[PDB]
């Protein structure tokens, strides 16, 4: 998580919609936490069904 | 059913051979007794060499299996109607499936019971109005 | 992007709620239930 | 594809400083022009024994015969 | 020979001459009697 | 699950679906029906994937074995994964 | 006159009734 | 193919064909418009098809009217 | 008295006629596009000045569709005799599946000369019992 | 694994097919597991009750939303010069442009503008303000409420009715002929009467004052004595301003016909007394058969009495027959509400209801094709169920030498026949085209075959249609039909008589050219379904096809090679004929209806002869103004349906890829990415719960069919809608 989270900052930061705003950083940000967010569920769920 | 014996082909490695189902799921062998070392076709893609003497050789499905003894009892000078076709769980637990009673299923054979067996023709099956709400098909009665 | 609607704050967390978070939590909810493997 | 169907989505929205264009997201053709380049340089340099470059499409004058340009640089 | 004339008589080369036939019995009459949409 | 083949009475016993069959889903048994004095058998249908070799290998006036596609397993359905 | 935002909550919580008779018979129709 | 030709033929008529001026300039078939149109598939519908199937459909009734027959055909 | 009050005759429609002073030559013929003004005069045109037909059945148009219709039936009925009788007479030739591959020409054209009187031997065979054949001897897939 | 938890064998599939099969399968309840013929009843009916109430709330979030996010009150103003729109737009993906470009019809936030005609619907039928709309939606809200719950409780064993109880034709019968479509035709008459007619004149009647004023002066004395033409009264004026009483009259059932002269559409005192006499006549006719009480008709006698000396057994068990067949019952429910939902398309065009919605031509051209398309899902629907009646339903022994067996007895004649006619009507209209092509081509367009389709012009005439000058019936005064003094006839023949609406649009050689296009696709749609169904017990290369149910993959390569060998496959075939059908029709509609909004019929009667004229004139320029919704300079309120017409196109063309290319190759592709998932490492960290597999045969012709008609409806839809909105008809 550590490694992905890091980098998953990049994507949006420089090509996102906020890059060319004040917030560029802050919406990179909020794209990489919510798509952490995703990456998360899916791997609980994964879990969930594979080991019951 | 036993163990299994066999040397197993001279052959350097392939993509195409078993997949994580073998160990997970089932795995089938298939031995044959060969009167020299000569070229066959791997059914995953390639040219492998059997030896002369007992063969053993492992592969995914039952259907390569017999593609493989069609080859071996087809293609080969001296004919090699020997081989013996297993189904092998990862339980170590053996099966053995070809020929069933010893015998090549093409020719007639005593000691076998009809399967599958419908005493009419195909045109005296009943309708299947008069047989909706059960759970058969016109075939399974 | 505005409303000048009636109580025009309900689209702005509606329109993620109906397109973020009822298709994750019902897809969620499906692939659990078709995946589950109790016996029956 | 994938780029033309997020340019036809980001022009569609009114947003056309999303799109991939040389005007916004360029996306330069950076080796292709350096051999261009090289193509235009080599009569006298490189070629040296040929008058002219091999394909006026590499770039250098507009040769034109007639009304019509016969061929020219090909950005 | 035999083997000349049952091949010049194939299916074929027989359907190929008989549209050949039509098309110039009705190129001709439209050559010589052009633009009949309709009987007078 | 697997797929059900069926073997009929009009069955002339010529064996040919035995040896069209790719997976040994048929036999020949003893028969008194035919004047060959056998008749085909599908005792492992549970190998049976259903490509339909033996009903495109039988000869009499529409088939004398058939089979109807069922239920499908990784072996009806040719998996090697 | 234009809606109240007073009449657009209550419709929602009207809609609650419609919901839980729908999530009701849903469920029996899965018996 | 078709699209590789489609690129030629637009590309060509956009960038490279038309004609040169006394003074030198260069008023090509469809005036430049490849760098901001060939970018969307709209674009392509439009300027490319649409704007140039306009001879392929109004050639009945003159020398190229086969062409416009031949069209329909290959429909 | 006023019947197809919508269309007039092409010789009275203005639009026709500054159309047919422009009509293009159809052959090598330089007056070809002045026969067509002549002749499509007498048909009924319209607002736009094309010719329009009139397959209503009256006999003041019977060239517009009635006589090209008997032109075609009896055309195609000789085709479609000669053919079925052709192959009638092969069926019996021991080997009939060859001589419709490699045609009989000497038979052929016989059948094909003899298709004049293809209504008079139509109905010959419904007299009797070549043309029409009975359901229960023909082959037929289950019900 | 439980799901599907309705099929054991699926239950055991190891492959993603199992999910896809269980979600393919959820509906045929008849193919459950243990299912019985009684629970099968139940189910349906708490079924239904379930998608009536969700037609309730659909109908709940249009009013709701026209209410809250419109501009009814303000279109009901001025309803020829403000568009009506059907809800705001909250997308957070927009850009300044499409924003600028969505605050349209004098909205203040972006808005989709409605094509449904909706607003017209609830203004014609005395619906004035938000509030009105809002207390109807609630109200939905309300009575989708009850219907769920009555879905649920009829689940419940002691409210479980019994099959007798669903087997009792005569009662049902009775009931929804007399309750279901009388009282229900007699209260909207009422509500025409009480409410609708008296705001359409300037009156407001609600629930606060609806007791204590009637819809006509002398109220209710003329009804229950002689003296009914009291209620026909003074009628409006020609000069009645509709929502004004300028001009209004006091009327409550008339006969006059034409339309309205300023709203364009049928007097509501005419639609008043319509659904009253059809009120009348419903319940009358749901007196016809026998419950409780003796007197009425058993369907079983009237169906067995009914045999002749050429039709064989006759009718005879036909009533067990279809009472028994939930698959024939649903054919016949499909194919006459497809029938009648044309019906519904042909006459809303020709003689609207609404208020003004005349003028508003895109809501026209929506609602046409809108209607004509669910008519063809419809009909194909209704040939599909008698396929799967056939295939496992029918009885020969019961059903012996009647009708329907000997339907099957002659089928070879019937599918040869259908064949015969699809042949000749292509050959012939294909060939007709063609040669006004070539003939248009070489610069000379004098030489068309140009018939006049003189029978529909001669019907037009019997109706009173004057221009063709045929004088037969009501085109001639002297005639006995025309002489009746029947009191609708002035307004009648005023309405179809004027060259200005779509009642009895005048028509030449290219309605002839496109008619025949159409009868063409109808039979060819015909032919392939019916031969699909009197071919789904059996033919000679299957003669034994009930036995492999309505749908399967095939029967192998063998026997000459058997794809597309299923009824299930003669339904998938006749999809791409009834869509080629309502493109055709659709486009002939659309073109029409453009030159007669525009002024310039010459276009279309010109140019409808060759197929070029449909190419260039037709398709080619009516995209200039869609095509471009977004370009290099800039966005208007039309880039949605650029857009939309670009989805369907890709979506179109996806469909084409399961279409063309079939399954084996895939299942080996996918064999090959299944190896590189499990040696890939860290991938090899995830494994999947499902074998991933290739679609099925079935299943890639249901899913490129389903691409196909989705692109196919999008395309088309965003075409008509965006052309006639940049051009206002
Ligand atoms: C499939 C339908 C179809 C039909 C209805 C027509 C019809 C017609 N076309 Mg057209 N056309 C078609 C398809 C069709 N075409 C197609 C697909 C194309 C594209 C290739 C064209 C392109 C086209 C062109 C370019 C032209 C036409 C023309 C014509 C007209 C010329 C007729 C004529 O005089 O020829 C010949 C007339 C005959 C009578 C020939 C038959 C003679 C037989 C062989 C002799 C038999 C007589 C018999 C012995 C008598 C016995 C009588 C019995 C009672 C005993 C005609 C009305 C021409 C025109 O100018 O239109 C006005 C013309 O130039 N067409
Ligand atoms: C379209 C894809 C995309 C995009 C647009 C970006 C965009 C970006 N990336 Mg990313 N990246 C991508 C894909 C992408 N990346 C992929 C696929 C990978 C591989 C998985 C990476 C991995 C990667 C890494 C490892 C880093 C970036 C970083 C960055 C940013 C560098 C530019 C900058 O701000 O300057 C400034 C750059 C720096 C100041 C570098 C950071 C220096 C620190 C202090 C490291 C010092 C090294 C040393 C070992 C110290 C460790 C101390 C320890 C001993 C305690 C930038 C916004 C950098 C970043 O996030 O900025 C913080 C960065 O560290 N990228
Ligand atoms: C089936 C009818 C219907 C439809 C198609 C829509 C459509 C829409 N609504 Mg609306 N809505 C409806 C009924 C409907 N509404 C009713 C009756 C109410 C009053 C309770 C509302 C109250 C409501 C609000 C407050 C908002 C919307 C909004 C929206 C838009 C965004 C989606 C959303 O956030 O919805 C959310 C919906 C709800 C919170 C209430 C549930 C709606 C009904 C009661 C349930 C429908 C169930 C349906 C029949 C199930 C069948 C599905 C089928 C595929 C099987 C969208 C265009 C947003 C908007 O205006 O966009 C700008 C917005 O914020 N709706
Ligand atoms: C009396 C006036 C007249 C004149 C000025 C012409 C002039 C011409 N004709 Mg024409 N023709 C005429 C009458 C006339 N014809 C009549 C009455 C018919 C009806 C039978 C035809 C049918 C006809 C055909 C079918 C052809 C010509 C062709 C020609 C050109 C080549 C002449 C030639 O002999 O080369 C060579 C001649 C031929 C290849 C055919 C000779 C025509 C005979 C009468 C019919 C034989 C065809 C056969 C029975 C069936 C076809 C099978 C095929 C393998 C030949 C020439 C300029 C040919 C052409 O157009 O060149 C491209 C050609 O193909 N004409
Ligand atoms: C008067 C008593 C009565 C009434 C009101 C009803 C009413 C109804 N029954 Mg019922 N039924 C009854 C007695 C009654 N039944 C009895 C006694 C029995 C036992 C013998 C049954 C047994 C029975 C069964 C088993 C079922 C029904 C079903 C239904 C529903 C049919 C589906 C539907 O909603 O279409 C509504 C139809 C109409 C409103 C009229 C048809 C309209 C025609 C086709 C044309 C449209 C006219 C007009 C142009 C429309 C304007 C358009 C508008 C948008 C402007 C319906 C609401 C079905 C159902 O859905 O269950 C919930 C069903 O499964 N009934
Ligand atoms: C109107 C009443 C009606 C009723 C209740 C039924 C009932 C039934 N039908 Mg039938 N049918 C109908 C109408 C009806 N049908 C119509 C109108 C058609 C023509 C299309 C058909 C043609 C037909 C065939 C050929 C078959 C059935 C079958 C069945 C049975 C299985 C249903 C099922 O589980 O499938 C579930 C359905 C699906 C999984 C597909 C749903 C497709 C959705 C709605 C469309 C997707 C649109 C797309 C996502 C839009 C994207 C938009 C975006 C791009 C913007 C079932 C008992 C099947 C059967 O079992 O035979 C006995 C069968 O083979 N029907
Ligand atoms: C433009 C595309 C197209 C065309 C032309 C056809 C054509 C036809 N289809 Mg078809 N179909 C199509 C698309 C098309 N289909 C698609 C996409 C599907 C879904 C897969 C279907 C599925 C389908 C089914 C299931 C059935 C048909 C049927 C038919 C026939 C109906 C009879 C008719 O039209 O009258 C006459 C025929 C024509 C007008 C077409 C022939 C046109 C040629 C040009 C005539 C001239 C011959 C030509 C000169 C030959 C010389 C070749 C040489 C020059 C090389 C007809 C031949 C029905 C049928 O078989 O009818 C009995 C039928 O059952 N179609
Ligand atoms: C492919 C299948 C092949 C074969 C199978 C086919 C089967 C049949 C299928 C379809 C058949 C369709 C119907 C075809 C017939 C159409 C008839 C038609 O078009 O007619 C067209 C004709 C047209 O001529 C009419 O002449 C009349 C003169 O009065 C009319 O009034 C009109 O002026 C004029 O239109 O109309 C008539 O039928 C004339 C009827 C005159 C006598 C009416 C008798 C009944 C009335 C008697 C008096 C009543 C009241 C007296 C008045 C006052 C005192 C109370
Ligand atoms: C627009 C063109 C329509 C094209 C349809 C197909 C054209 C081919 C012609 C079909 C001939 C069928 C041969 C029948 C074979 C036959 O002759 O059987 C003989 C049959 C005699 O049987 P009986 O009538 O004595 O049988 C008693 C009945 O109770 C049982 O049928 O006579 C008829 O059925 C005549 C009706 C045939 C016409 C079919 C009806 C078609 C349209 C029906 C319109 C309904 C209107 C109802 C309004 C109240
Ligand atoms: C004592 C009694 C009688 C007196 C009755 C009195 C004194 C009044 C009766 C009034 C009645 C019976 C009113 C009925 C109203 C029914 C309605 C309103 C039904 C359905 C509405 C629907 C289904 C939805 C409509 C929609 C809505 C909501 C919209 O807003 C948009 C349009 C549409 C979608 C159609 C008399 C003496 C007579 C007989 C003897 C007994
Ligand atoms: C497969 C099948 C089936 C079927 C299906 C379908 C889909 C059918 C159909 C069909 C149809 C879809 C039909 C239609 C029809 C129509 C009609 C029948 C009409 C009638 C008419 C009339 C008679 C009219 C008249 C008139 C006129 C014209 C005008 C003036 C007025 C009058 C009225 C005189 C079933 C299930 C059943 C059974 C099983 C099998």
């Amino acid at each position: 998580g550590m490694a992905h989270g890091y980098f998953l900052i990049g994507p949006w930061t420089l090509l996102g919609p906020l890059r060319d705003s004040e917030y560029q950083y802050i919406g990179g940000l909020i794209g990489a936490l919510a798509l952490i967010l995703v990456a998360t569920a899916a791997l609980s769920s994964y879990g969930l069904v594979t080991f019951q | 059913m036993t163990e299994l014996s066999g040397q197993p082909p001279k052959f350097g490695g392939s993509t195409g051979g078993l997949l994580s189902k073998a160990n997970r799921e089932e795995k089938y062998a298939i031995t044959w007794t060969s009167a020299s070392e000569q070229v066959f076709e791997m059914p995953t893609g390639g040219a492998a060499i059997m030896n002369e003497g007992e063969n053993l050789l492992y592969l995914a499905r039952k259907e390569q299996c017999l593609a493989l003894g069609t080859q071996l009892r087809t293609k080969f000078k001296p004919k090699i109607q020997d081989y013996k076709i297993y189904r092998v769980y990862p339980s170590g637990e053996v099966q053995y499936l070809h020929p069933a009673d010893g015998v090549f299923p093409e020719k007639v054979n005593e000691g076998r019971e009809a399967q599958g067996t419908k005493t009419r023709r195909i045109g005296q099956n009943p309708e299947p109005v008069t047989i909706k709400f059960s759970g058969k098909a016109p075939y399974e009665v | 992007m505005d409303g000048s609607y009636a109580a025009s704050y309900l689209p702005w967390i509606l329109i993620p709620m109906v397109g973020w978070l009822f298709p994750a939590v019902t897809m969620g909810l499906l692939f659990i239930h078709i995946e589950s493997e109790g016996e029956g | 594809f994938g780029l033309y169907i997020h340019n036809d989505t980001m022009r569609a929205l009114g947003r056309p400083q999303d799109m991939f264009s040389d005007t916004a997201i360029q996306l330069q053709p950076i080796f292709a022009q350096w051999v261009q380049h090289l193509h235009t340089l080599a009569p006298g340099a490189t070629a040296p024994n040929a008058l002219a470059t091999a394909s006026y499409a590499f770039g250098g004058e507009t040769i034109a015969v007639a009304g019509k340009v016969a061929m020219m640089p090909i950005t | 020979m035999d083997g000349l004339k049952s091949f010049l008589s194939t299916a074929p080369v027989m359907i190929m001459a008989l549209l050949t036939f039509t098309a110039g019995i009705l190129i001709e009459f439209n050559r010589f009697y052009p633009d009949l949409l309709f009987h007078p | 699950m697997s797929h059900s083949v069926k073997i009929y009475d009009t069955c002339i016993g010529c064996t040919q679906c035995v040896r069209a069959c790719p997976l040994d889903v048929l036999e020949m048994v003893p028969w008194d029906g035919c004047k060959a004095a056998q008749i085909a058998s599908s005792p492992r249908t549970e190998d049976c994937v259903g490509c339909k070799r033996c009903e495109t290998a039988c000869p009499t006036d529409f088939l004398s074995i058939r089979v109807y596609l069922g239920a499908e397993t990784t072996r009806s359905m040719g998996l090697a994964y | 006159m234009a809606l109240s935002d007073t009449q657009i909550l209550a419709a929602l919580v009207v809609a609650l009734l419609p919901a839980f008779l729908a999530f009701r018979l849903s469920t029996e129709l899965y018996k | 193919l078709s699209i590789v030709i489609f690129h030629f033929s637009w590309k060509m008529q956009s960038d490279v064909w038309g004609t040169v001026s006394p003074d030198g300039s260069v008023t090509h078939v469809t005036l430049g418009n490849f760098a901001q149109s060939a970018i969307t598939i709209n674009g392509w519908l439009r300027d490319f098809l649409w704007a140039q199937a306009a001879n392929v459909i109004n050639s009945y009734g003159s020398a190229l009217s086969a062409y416009g027959i031949m069209f329909l055909a290959g429909h | 008295a006023d019947d197809f009050a919508n269309l007039t005759p092409c010789s009275e429609n203005p639009a026709y006629l500054a159309k047919s002073k422009n009509f293009l030559n159809t052959t090598n013929d330089p007056n070809s596009g002045k026969i067509r003004a002549e002749r499509y005069a007498s048909a009924l045109c319209g607002p736009e000045g094309y010719p329009h037909l009139i397959v209503d059945g009256r006999f003041t148009h019977a060239g517009d569709f009635l006589i090209p219709s008997i032109l075609f039936l009896y055309i195609a009925g000789w085709i479609g005799w000669v053919g079925r009788s052709y192959l009638i007479e092969i069926r019996e030739s021991k080997n009939p599946e060859m001589q419709e591959v490699v045609i009989n020409v000497p038979l052929a054209i016989k059948k094909m000369l003899g298709g004049f009187l293809w209504p008079l031997a139509a109905v010959g065979e419904y007299t009797s019992g070549k043309l029409v054949m009975k359901d229960s001897e023909i082959p037929t897939s289950p019900r | 694994t439980k799901f599907p938890k309705f099929s054991q064998d699926l239950a055991q599939d190891p492959t993603t097919r199992r999910i896809w099969y269980g979600i393919a399968t959820a509906h045929d309840f008849e193919t459950h597991d243990g299912m019985t013929e009684e629970n099968l009843y139940q189910k349906i009916f708490a079924s239904h009750f379930g998608h009536i109430a969700i037609i309730f709330l659909w109908t709940s979030g249009t009013l709701f939303h026209v209410a809250w996010q419109g501009n009814f009150e303000q279109w009901i103003k001025d309803p020829l010069n403000i568009r009506p729109i059907a809800h705001a737009i909250w997308d957070p993906h927009f850009g300044e442009g499409a924003v600028n470009a969505f605050t349209q019809a004098g909205a203040s936030n972006p808005v989709n503008i409605a094509y449904s005609g909706v607003y017209h619907w609830f203004y014609t039928i005395g619906m004035t303000t938000n509030q009105e709309l809002y207390s109807g939606a609630v109200f939905l809200l309300v009575l989708a409420s009850l219907f769920l719950f009555a879905g649920w409780l009829h689940l419940q064993p002691k409210f479980r009715p019994s099959l007798a109880w669903f087997k009792n034709a005569e009662s049902r019968l009775n009931h929804h002929l007399a309750g279901l479509f009388g009282v229900s035709s007699l209260a909207w008459a009422g509500h025409l009467v009480h409410v609708a007619i008296p705001e359409a004149r300037g009156q407001h009647v609600g629930w606060d004052n609806f007791l204590s004023t009637p819809p006509h002066p002398a109220g209710l004395m003329p009804f229950f004595t002689g003296n009914w033409g009291v209620y026909a009264a003074d009628p409006d004026t020609a000069g009645h301003i509709f929502g004004t009483s300028e001009g209004a009259g006091t009327a409550i059932l008339t006969f006059l016909g034409g339309f309205h002269p300023q709203t364009e559409s049928l007097w509501l005192t005419d639609i008043a007394h319509h659904h009253l006499a059809i009120a009348v006549i419903f319940i009358i006719a749901g007196h016809m058969y026998r419950t409780n009480w003796g007197i009425g008709h058993s369907i079983k006698e009237i169906l067995n009495a009914h045999k002749g000396p050429l039709t064989g057994a006759g009718h005879t068990n036909l009533y067990d027959t279809i009472n028994n067949s939930l698959h024939f019952q649903l054919g016949l429910a499909l194919a006459s509400l497809g029938v009648i939902t044309s019906l519904v398309a042909q006459h809303m065009y020709s003689l609207p209801s609404y208020a003004f919605i005349a003028q508003d031509h895109t809501t026209q051209a929506a609602l046409y094709t809108h209607h004509q398309y669910i008519a063809g899902f419809l009909m194909v629907g209704a040939f599909a169920h008698g396929a799967i009646f056939f295939v496992r339903d029918y009885d020969p022994v019961a059903n012996k030498d009647n009708v329907l067996a000997r339907m099957l007895e002659h089928k070879e004649a019937l599918i040869s026949h259908l064949s015969w006619v699809s042949l000749f009507l292509g050959f012939h209209t294909l060939g007709l085209y063609v040669h006004n092509d070539v003939v248009v081509a070489f610069g000379t367009p004098e030489k068309q075959i140009l018939i006049e389709p003189v029978f529909a012009q001669w019907i037009q005439a019997t109706s009173g249609k004057a221009l063709y000058g045929f004088d037969v019936l009501l085109s001639n005064p002297d005639s006995i039909a025309s002489t009746t003094g029947a009191a609708w006839l002035p307004g009648w023949l005023d309405a179809i008589n004027s060259g200005t609406n779509s009642l009895f649009l005048t028509i030449g050689p290219g309605d002839f050219l496109v008619h025949h296009a159409i009868a063409l696709g109808l039979h060819t749609t015909a032919l392939i379904l019916i031969k699909g169904a009197l071919d789904a017990r059996g033919s000679k290369l299957m003669p034994d096809k009930k036995d492999f149910g309505y749908s399967f993959p095939c029967d192998g390569p063998g026997r000459g090679g058997t794809c597309d060998i299923s009824a299930w496959d003669a339904f998938y075939l006749a999809m791409f004929w009834m869509l080629n059908t309502l493109g055709w029709l659709t486009f002939y509609w659309h073109w029409k209806h453009l030159g007669v909004w525009s002024g310039n019929v010459a276009q279309f009667n010109e140019n409808s002869t060759y197929l070029m004229g449909w190419f260039r004139d037709y398709l080619w320029a009516n995209s200039a103004q869609l095509i471009n919704g977004y370009n290099p300079y800039g966005v208007n309120n039309l880039s949605v349906w650029a857009w939309m017409f670009l989805f369907g196109h890709l979506v179109w063309a996806t469909g084409f890829m399961f279409l063309i290319s079939w399954r084996g190759y895939w299942q080996e592709l996918i064999e090959t990415i299944v190896w590189a998932h499990e040696r890939t490492p860290l991938a090899n960290l995830v494994r999947w719960k499902d074998k991933p597999v290739a679609l099925s045969i079935v299943q890639a012709r249901l899913v490129g069919l389903a691409h196909f008609t989705v692109g196919y409806v999008l395309t088309y839809a965003a075409f008509l809608i965006a052309s006639t909105a940049g051009k206002f008809g």
